[PDB]
């Protein structure tokens, strides 16, 4: 049996010279023979045990094996395999037990040193992934502590190259707090970015179209990969921002206040990204039980539907139509004659052309403020909307069964 | 005249649904140079917990009939049997792994007698070991296991009820239904699977002390700060917010089986 | 002509093996006659010790012992009734069909209230169904110890016991047979016992060996409470009674106590569960759950004589006295009475229906686990019909959520209702919003929806409800209540519409019977409606959907479709217009297509092109997105 | 010590009692005892006369008559067997457990080939269930003759026949309860006759006066023929025989003759029908029309554990000679022998089917109207899952108009082809047309098209055929050995409409799981797949509709929908243009929609409220014929907090 053969054949590829891996690999293909890190890569592939017995499992079918991590993830034998692994390398890598299935094994099933090597046809292994919204490219050097991150509400200190997508900008080490996204010109996805850095990572960061200022077209960096913002970005250090389930009853009413004012200036800054931001975390307070008296829980419902009216404008310019009626939604339940979520859903759903449910949002307004002639207008102009679609529809569809009947010579 | 016709019965796939649902087992360890402190090995488990624990979200998101539960009620569940989830999964890999009263957490976790170095430990072998020392004895069989570690997803509510009761109550006997078949097509008995039946529904009833014991340990150990223990933010906030449901009696136990 | 007498004689060596080989079918029941002698010696001196208290003087615990023995092979059987004198050993034991227990019954007194078990004279012969040997050591109080022996080879020996005294009674030892030590085992001795002895009033214990000690297990600790006065039983005690019974943990939901003291005597529980029961383990396939005891002994479980199908979730037990039995004691002769008991039973169960229902909380508890079980016994049992329908409840227009009785719908009709209108379909929303309904909501007529695919068997049977005629919504005839001016106006509007009714019909031939103007539709141009005898769409889904199928069965079944014409609709009129200016124009015959096809899905059916009627429209959404033809 | 021995000794008066009123449930059984007894009477005399031929020369004719009579309550059986000397006349009728016919039997030489009914001793007091007296009158060669008399009360006479000589044997009257004269009639003895009796070696007539004259009719004219060597029997042979006890005026279809020797002795007969019963699954009665003899006795039938349910639509008779019976002679004593017939009789019942199977004609003619019974069978009997698959017939795209083999199947298949396709549905014509198999068929794949609702139950178990498995063409992952040039321009059509996916995926977020790019259409827009477990449309809307369901298991076994888009098709390429340049365009919304309803019902499912469907037809007819007659303070909302 071949594969019981190579069980001691192969050139030495160490970290432990009596373990380590085989490299038993029988050919290198169809592109690049630089050995790559990188995430999201499926491979295919076939195999058997060092024993040399049949394995009983998924590359029988072929499975489309993906590696997670950049630097590999959950078969140690395919991580240590990663380190060595080429674009079209066809791979035979034999691991000796520590890199099967761990101190414990996969036992009931499987015994900890019950090793495999298989035919593996691999995909290109350049590049980590990107980001679940998409936006931002990510590549990395150094793994922080992993144990732990920044979280909103912490100031962190980041190390900045200077450098951005082949330009400078006003890139340098800042002790960057959230609202400088918007505040300090600061790629605003970092916000999100340096979430997941973990203290003392080292990665490459390119902050695109929506993640950066290309849609923004902003001449403070003046680049023309304005969408493109990549450079070095080094976690060095941050503080721990304090939970909301760490948060005292009140220390969350007064941040609460604080952040309110924060989210009014960004909102009226144009800066609706960092109002959302403020008035996000205002919110998530909020809505958790404080213990307040009934008086002091007014407090809560004061910060809390005026954070969701706001978000509704920020969304009404940001986003359309969505989270903006979600944020009328949460602030009618809350306050039901409340007219500038009325009001506001009202106009979400005319601008998403429902008309009907935008017309009885209008009307709403009218019962509690009759004298609000936005919505009065607002009503005819849904009723003439509607009529302009109806015309529409008379000006193709008149007279079809006679076209059709014509047609069919 | 009309003779309603007879209904032959569908292949009933509750059980190997749920097999398909169930996650693989997740990494955990830490470098092995560093001996395996107190408070290193809260830590490992600490994360490591934290990562099972939310997968146990999905999963039971995923499962017939519980995914129907309005979802604050699915999230009690899920905080009520964190523990309980967590402890049965612990006690089953461990002893199907090993015949030994070990604790088996990851491919590269195991705690063997020797390493059972935690205070919490020591004090709760006898829980965290019922668990595998009788799922052992009793030779508990992957299948009709996870019909009852779906029993212990249901297996505690408020004191003060669930809202979608009316349909909790379904859920319940709809996995009672499964484990009493997984139990008689793999027995072959009678009165014997009655017996069966019930010998692993003491094992979940009698949980319920497992699980305050262990419970007031986990309490304890995020509560002080004695050692020099990472936790994941994810268990920190369950603690944080089911101290006092755990201390007031807010958290009402089922009682399986009588008979 | 000199006439011989005889007597007649017996062939004890063959008599002997019919009794061990040709009476009995199986072997538990050994256990089963040797646990009945000896509570019967247990009562006799109870019984005695009423009028001579001196009788009990060598010992007052009336109970029984069950001792297995595995090392010796044995199985021991102790009792401390009244045992038996050196001259009954010899009469009783050693003579076939002799029954000592008979002639004390007959020598009692006429107010005697010793239920005994009654015997034939053999049974006690069981054990050597099991057995090699059968020793029988016995101690009566006006006697010595003596030890009776034998083997059933066509002898018997008596030899004075020198062993250890008893003070009274009768122990009873089996050696058994080499190849039958499955009674040696706790798991099986305690089946047997539960299964057929259980209500045995004398306490039986079993005595075992575990780590060692001898561990005494009380395995009868359940009364048969149905024996008590009904009005003295707490609510908490039939539910413990119940659980233990039937290995529940749930109460029961409702009970009804009843006795029959006629030619024959009986009393019963049955027991309403809270929740429909299901095959927790495995069992006889829909066995049903009335269990027949006599005297306190389990004779037969399964009889499908006693009760109909449709009332099978009731559980519950039926204690009689002297019904004849079969010689092996495992079945009832003259089967009449099975006849007799399932009159009563069905009966009492109505009562409790009917009652139960007064509770509307728990009455809808009931019905949401058993409504199908009622609804088959409309459909079978005809001659309860009449009161089972009153105990069916439904969802109507005028209800909300809330499922109401007929007698609801029946108070709440108007002065010009002769009909209790009905609808069927798949669900609710489906039915309510129908356009078959839209003249009825006009009008304010309150419309039934039933859904189940049951409830289309059931509306065969339920012709007439307190008088009513029971009508549906789907079938051409409808009758409504209607004014002579729009009567005319119908008649006008046919005269200017039937010119379509002809084209329509010329178009789309083979599709319907007629086509027809009609006077139940508001909004919709058309509908399609069933024939006055036949088949409902309705009808023809389920049946076109069970696995018991033949071609006869559609052949018969299926339904004729006739087509309704809203004549006051918009459509209809420009039809009208257009198919008389021209009745070959193409477009109307295409017109017409779509209204049927469309009406064929609004009107419950089965489209089976399926693929035609999607085209069409495929076609009409390449204009309306501004695709053209090329 | 001293130790006294005893017999074991028996008390008559109630012997006699408990054999008359507790070992028989049944009063009719008398006749079919004193029957018995009677055959044997006659067999017994045959056999002496093989060596001894003046055995006979008191009378040649071996027959038994039935002489009911009317008038006196009475009636007389008549036979011509050896007949009783007084001391055989007093030991077998005065003793209670003596069997003369056992003795007798261990009195012959082995090799004997005689086999006798009774055994017991007891059977002749049966008599006395219905009899208030009885009278025995007898003439044996060697004695005079000797009328013996009792009620059963405890003792008997003897008088000396003073009477007509009957020549040889044995006149048993009796003298019957005034209220069991329904034993008297003539048709309650013909019906009993038939039932229990049927195959007595020896002819019977029953005697019936007429307007008067006596009406000499010969019961049990058909003979068993199972006893025959199977070789020596024609085909008509086994048809007439068939046709006699099933008063079935067609003949049988295919009939199956075999034995079973050692340990439990066998002969069987079974026969399938040329027609199914048109009750076959409905009658609520017992199901297993397979009735059981005992030395050519019938003892029982009705029994559920002879034959599984899927096969009971075979005819036929089993016979032996060696079991033990209970005191009744109503039940076998060991219900494990039960076990051990049932294992054969499936076991042959297979090999005929298959034997059936060779002759192509026939074989369509049964399975015309026996599918269901196979298929039933696959889903119930694990063992014989793997046999009774050969027996199926199905139509395929590719058959034409008629049913093929599974086998027929595999061998057309293609090198690439790994799995076997199949669909479901209401009809052939849905199926055939159907959207879900355009390209399948495009590329030359055959589809098996199944139609019954049983056939849904069949395709759970069945899985795979010779290790290939079975694939629904209305799940999702439909696997096709496509090419790798096909599977780029997949890659690239997929990473296009991605927008599309994402906008229909929220106008019909309540809808559906999925919408994806796919490629199992080549002509139609759109259509509706089911995810990989659970329900599939039909095996849904089967379980709907069955008569009876626990409504809440659909909470819990329901479909996953999942919409699949066809990229190359025009209305799609349309909005996927329209769609990117304005993501509320009212018309988008619209169209999605009647896109969505028309996939449901064209792929099978039914539709929520089609008083909706309808609704959106008939505004568009309106505008397609014009008919359009009916059919024509404000700064607080800029506020920032
Ligand atoms: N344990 C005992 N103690 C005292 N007397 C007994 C005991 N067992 C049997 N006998 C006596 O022996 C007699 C023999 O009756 P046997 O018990 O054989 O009938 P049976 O088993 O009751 O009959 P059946 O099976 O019809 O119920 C009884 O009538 C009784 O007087
Ligand atoms: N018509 C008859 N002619 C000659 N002998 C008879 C006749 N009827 C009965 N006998 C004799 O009486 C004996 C007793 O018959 P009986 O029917 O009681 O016993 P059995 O047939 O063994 O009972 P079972 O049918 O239960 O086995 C027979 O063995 C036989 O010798
Ligand atoms: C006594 C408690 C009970 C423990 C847990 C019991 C159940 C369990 C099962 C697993 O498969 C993995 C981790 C967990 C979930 C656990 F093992 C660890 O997390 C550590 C833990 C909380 C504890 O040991 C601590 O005190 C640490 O705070
Ligand atoms: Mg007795
Ligand atoms: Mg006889």
């Amino acid at each position: 049996s071949p594969t019981a053969t190579v069980a001691e054949q192969g050139e030495d590829i160490t970290s432990k010279k009596d373990r380590g891996v085989l490299k038993i690999v029988k050919r290198v293909g169809n592109g690049e023979e630089t050995p790559m890190i990188g995430d999201k890569v499926y491979v295919h592939y076939k195999g058997k045990l060092s024993n040399g017995k049949k394995f009983d499992s998924s590359h029988d079918r072929n499975e489309p094996f993906v590696f997670s991590l950049g630097k590999g993830q959950v078969i140690k034998a395919w991580d240590i395999g990663v380190a060595t692994m080429k674009k079209g390398e066809i791979c035979h890598l034999l691991c000796k037990p520590e890199y099967a299935y761990g101190s414990a094994g996969s036992l009931p099933k499987i015994p900890s040193n019950a090793t495999l090597f298989f035919e593996i046809e691999l995909l290109d292994f350049k590049g980590e992934d990107l980001f679940e919204d998409g936006g931002i490219i990510r590549r990395t050097k150094r793994k922080g502590e992993g144990y732990s991150n920044p979280n909103e509400g912490a100031t962190v200190e980041i190390h900045l190259e200077g450098r951005c997508g082949g330009r400078m900008f006003d890139c340098r080490d800042v002790a960057f707090t959230v609202g400088e996204g918007e505040d300090h010109d600061i790629p605003i996805g970092i916000d999100k970015a340096l979430e997941k850095m973990q203290r003392e990572e080292q990665c490459i960061l390119y902050l695109g179209p929506r993640y950066g200022f290309g849609e923004a077209g902003k001449p403070k960096f003046g680049i023309e990969p304005n969408a493109e913002l990549i450079y070095e970005v080094t976690l060095k250090s941050f503080e721990k921002a304090k939970e909301s389930w760490e948060m005292d009853t009140k220390e969350k009413l007064e941040q609460a206040a604080i952040v309110k004012e924060k989210g009014t200036v960004y909102f009226k800054g144009g800066k609706y990204m960092q109002a959302v931001i403020q008035y996000g975390k205002i919110v998530s307070w909020l809505e958790m039980e404080y213990g307040l008296s009934e008086k002091e829980s007014k407090a809560s419902e004061s910060f809390l539907l005026a954070a969701f009216l706001n978000l509704a404008m920020c969304y009404l310019k940001l986003r359309e139509y969505t989270k903006a009626v979600e944020c009328c939604d949460k602030a009618l339940g809350l306050d039901s004659a409340n007219e500038k979520g009325l009001y506001r859903r009202g106009e979400a759903q005319l601008l998403m052309n429902e008309f009907e449910s935008a017309k009885g949002d209008f009307e709403k307004v009218l019962e509690v403020n009759p004298q609000n002639k936005a919505a009065r207008l607002q009503i005819s102009m849904c009723q003439k909307k509607a009529k302009e679609h109806n015309e529409r529809d008379r000006r193709i569809y008149a007279n079809m069964f006679k076209k059709f009947a014509e047609q069919d010579a | 005249t009309i003779v309603p016709a007879t209904l032959p019965q569908l292949t009933p796939t509750l059980v190997s649904l749920l097999e398909v649902i169930e996650p693989e087992v997740l990494y955990a360890g830490y470098d092995s140079s560093v001996p395996d402190s107190t408070w290193r090995i809260m830590t490992t488990l600490n994360m490591l917990g934290g990562r099972q624990v939310i997968a146990a979200v999905k999963w039971a998101k995923a499962i017939p009939g519980f995914r129907n539960l309005h979802l604050d009620d699915q999230m009690t569940l899920l905080q009520y049997s964190w523990m309980s989830l967590m402890a049965f999964a612990l006690g089953w890999r461990s002893y199907r792994q090993s015949s030994a009263n070990l604790l088996c957490f990851a491919p590269d976790l195991i705690i063997n007698e020797q390493r059972m170095t935690l205070p919490c430990m020591y004090d709760q072998c006898k829980h965290m070991l019922y668990v595998s020392s009788e799922l052992h004895r009793l030779q508990v069989s992957y299948e009709e296991y996870l019909c009852m570690k779906t029993l212990l997803l249901l297996s505690s509510v408020p004191k003060d009820g669930l809202k979608s009761q009316e349909l909790f109550d379904e859920i319940r006997m709809t996995y009672i239904k499964e484990l009493g078949k997984a139990i008689v097509k793999r027995e072959g008995n009678s009165s014997q699977n009655w017996q069966r039946f019930y010998q692993l529904t003491k094992l979940l009833d009698s949980m319920h002390e497992v699980v305050e014991n262990l419970l007031n340990y986990c309490f304890q150990t995020f509560l002080d700060k004695t050692m020099s223990i990472e936790f994941p933010e994810m268990l920190a906030e369950i603690i944080t917010n089911q101290i006092p449901k755990y201390s007031n009696g807010n958290i009402k136990k089922l009682l399986f089986h009588q008979k | 002509e000199e006439v011989e007498t005889f007597a007649f004689q017996a062939e004890i060596a063959q008599l002997m093996s019919l009794i061990i080989n040709t009476f009995y079918s199986n072997k538990e029941i050994f256990l089963r006659e040797l646990i009945s002698n000896s509570s019967d010696a247990l009562d006799k001196i109870r019984y005695e010790s009423l009028t001579d208290p001196s009788k009990l003087d060598s010992g007052k615990e009336l109970h029984i012992n069950l001792i297995p023995n595995k090392q010796d092979r044995t199985l021991t059987i102790v009792d401390t009734g009244i045992g038996m004198t050196k001259a009954d050993l010899i009469n009783n034991l050693g003579t076939i069909a002799k029954s000592g227990t008979k002639a004390f019954m007959e020598a009692l007194q006429a107010g005697a209230d010793i239920s005994m078990i009654g015997q034939f004279g053999v049974g006690f012969y069981s054990a050597y169904l099991v057995a090699e040997k059968v020793t029988v050591i016995t101690k009566h109080n006006d006697d010595e110890q003596y030890a009776w022996e034998s083997s059933a080879g066509g002898s018997f020996t008596v030899r004075t016991d020198t062993g250890e005294p008893m003070g009274r009674g009768t122990k009873v030892i089996l050696h058994l047979k080499e190849d039958q030590t499955e009674y040696l085992e706790e798991r099986r001795i305690k089946e047997i016992v539960k299964k057929h002895s259980q209500f045995i009033g004398y306490p039986i214990t079993l005595f075992v060996e575990k780590e060692k000690y001898i561990d005494q297990e009380e395995l009868n600790k359940t009364k048969p409470i149905w024996t008590r006065n009904p009005d003295d039983i707490t609510n908490e005690e039939y539910g413990e009674f119940y659980k233990s019974l039937t290995n529940d943990w749930e109460d029961h939901l409702a009970v009804k106590h009843f006795s029959v003291e006629g030619q024959l005597e009986f009393r019963a529980l049955l027991f309403v569960p809270r929740r429909a029961p299901f095959d927790l383990f495995e069992n006889r396939k829909k066995k049903n759950n009335i269990k027949l005891y006599v005297r306190r002994v389990f004779i037969m479980d399964n009889c499908e004589e006693l009760i109909p199908e449709y009332l099978n979730f009731i559980r519950g037990v039926v204690d009689s006295e002297d019904l004849p039995l079969n010689i092996s004691r495992e079945m009832l002769q003259q089967s009449k009475i099975l006849k007799v008991i399932r009159k009563n039973l069905v009966k009492k169960c109505l009562e409790l229906f009917t009652e139960l229902a007064e509770d509307k909380e728990n009455y809808k508890k009931f019905y949401e686990q058993f409504s199908k079980n009622i609804k088959l016994g409309i459909h079978e049992d005809s001659q309860n019909r009449k009161k089972l329908s009153e105990l069916l409840r439904y969802y109507t227009s005028a209800s909300g959520d809330e499922m109401v009785s007929l007698k609801d719908y029946c108070t709440r009709m108007k002065e010009n209702q002769k009909h209790i209108y009905y609808i069927t379909g798949e669900t609710k929303d489906q039915v309510a919003n129908s356009a078959f309904v839209e003249r009825l909501r006009k009008h304010g007529l309150e419309v039934i929806y039933m859904i189940e695919p049951i409830d289309e068997y059931c509306v065969q049977q339920l012709k007439e409800f307190e008088g009513k005629t029971l009508v549906s919504v789907t079938k051409e005839g409808l009758e409504l209540p209607e004014d002579e001016e729009e009567k005319k106006k119908q008649e006008e509007k046919k005269t200017k519409f039937e010119n379509l009714c002809k084209i329509m019909k010329d178009i789309l031939e083979k599709k319907v019977e007629k086509v027809v103007v009609s006077n139940r539709l508001v909004t919709s141009p058309c509908c399609i409606v069933t024939s006055t005898y036949g088949w409902t769409a309705n009808m023809e889904r389920i049946m076109k959907a069970q696995a018991l199928r033949d071609n006869s069965t559609m052949g018969y079944m299926a339904a004729k479709k006739h087509l309704e014409i809203n004549p006051d609709h918009s459509i209809i009129e420009t039809l009208r217009q257009k198919a008389e200016a021209d009745k070959n124009d193409k477009s109307v015959k295409d017109l017409v297509i779509l209204l049927y096809e469309t009406a064929l899905l609004s009107s419950g059916f089965s489209l089976e092109d399926p693929q035609t009627h999607a085209n069409r429209i495929y076609r009409m959404i390449k204009l309306g997105l501004g695709i053209d033809e090329d």
